[PDB]
């Protein structure tokens, strides 16, 4: 995350961390039951085996509350394509079922039309994750949240160099310096109704963070929700 | 503005509209009060809340 604030405690339990081998966060997930993570497709490529990680703010303290889970079962797109990061979405069975805490808790997976109609036409939503703090820089220690603007459709087509599907929607910033980065792939975009916290965007990619005249791209969880409900069932 | 179009139809999450009339519903972990517009949590740590 460039810009934006520290999640602090109990602020971003949805939070979960993708490590590999060398206990090295590498992207980010979101916690949608006991059993089950909700991450992007493409960040299935960037290591051989991982575990998941929850309920960690900062990855060089030990308040607790952490728990390191092995994958049991991995359930990516069969459409998720690298050409274009379409489909950009997995699930992810854990071998053991995740304990609810401080820090540890599930989002909300909302109903397609309210969430559309209703959460998606909020002005904001928030991402966050354990990502770079700068386009050149190196993945933060601590867990950030930024609240993000929803992007016009058409606004955000013009924009990119890259063809954005149905799939996907944009969010963030034109020229302020705040915006989702490297490292945060996979994790969490929600949209907060009501003191209540809905799964809206999964961060999938961008060109760059935070560049004047670009914004970030969110795979849109609305358009996978039967999917990823078939994915729990089974 | 009506039904779920007026502040969500005094829903605390879903609202459908049927039969032109407003229903509300809520997310699992949640159950929907007597009033039929308040979404009540099953146990601890419902989704989408902070822990604070
Ligand atoms: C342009 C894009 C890319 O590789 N694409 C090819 C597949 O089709 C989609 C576009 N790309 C360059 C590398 C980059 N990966 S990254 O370095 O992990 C990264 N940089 N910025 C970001 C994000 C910024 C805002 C969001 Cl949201 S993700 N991710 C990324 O997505
Ligand atoms: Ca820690």
């Amino acid at each position: 995350i460039v810009g934006g604030q520290e999640c602090k405690d109990g602020e971003c339990p949805w939070q979960a961390l993708l490590i590999n081998e060398e206990n090295e966060g590498f992207c980010g997930g979101t916690i949608l039951s006991e059993f089950y993570i909700l991450t992007a497709a493409h960040c299935l490529y960037q290591a051989k085996r991982f575990k998941v990680r929850v309920g960690d703010r900062n990855t060089e303290q030990e308040e607790g509350g952490e728990a390191v889970h092995e994958v049991e079962v991995v359930i990516k797109h069969n459409r998720f394509t690298k050409e274009t990061y379409d489909f950009d979405i997995a699930v992810l069975r854990l071998k053991t079922p995740i304990t609810f805490r401080m820090n540890v808790a599930p989002a909300c997976l909302p109903e397609r039309d309210w969430a559309e109609s209703t959460l998606m036409t909020q002005k904001t939503g928030i991402v966050s994750g354990f990502g770079r703090t700068h386009e050149k820089g190196r993945q933060s220690t601590r867990l950030k949240m930024l609240e993000v603007p929803y992007v016009d459709r058409n606004s955000c087509k013009l924009s990119s160099s890259f063809i954005i599907t149905q799939n996907m929607f944009c969010a963030g910033y034109d020229t302020k310096q705040e915006d989702a980065c490297q490292g945060d792939s996979g994790g969490p975009h929600v949209t907060r109704f009501k003191d209540t916290y809905f799964v809206t965007g999964i961060v999938s990619w961008g060109e760059g963070c935070a560049r004047k005249g670009k914004y970030g791209i969110y795979t849109k969880v609305t358009a996978f929700l039967k999917w990823i409900d078939r994915s729990m069932k089974t | 503005r009506k039904l779920c179009s007026l502040d969500n139809g005094d829903c605390d999450q879903f609202c459908h509209e049927e039969q032109n009339s407003v229903v509300c519903s809520c997310a699992r972990g949640y159950t929907l009060a007597d009033n039929g517009k308040a979404c009540i949590p099953t146990g601890p740590y419902p989704c989408g809340k902070q822990t604070l």
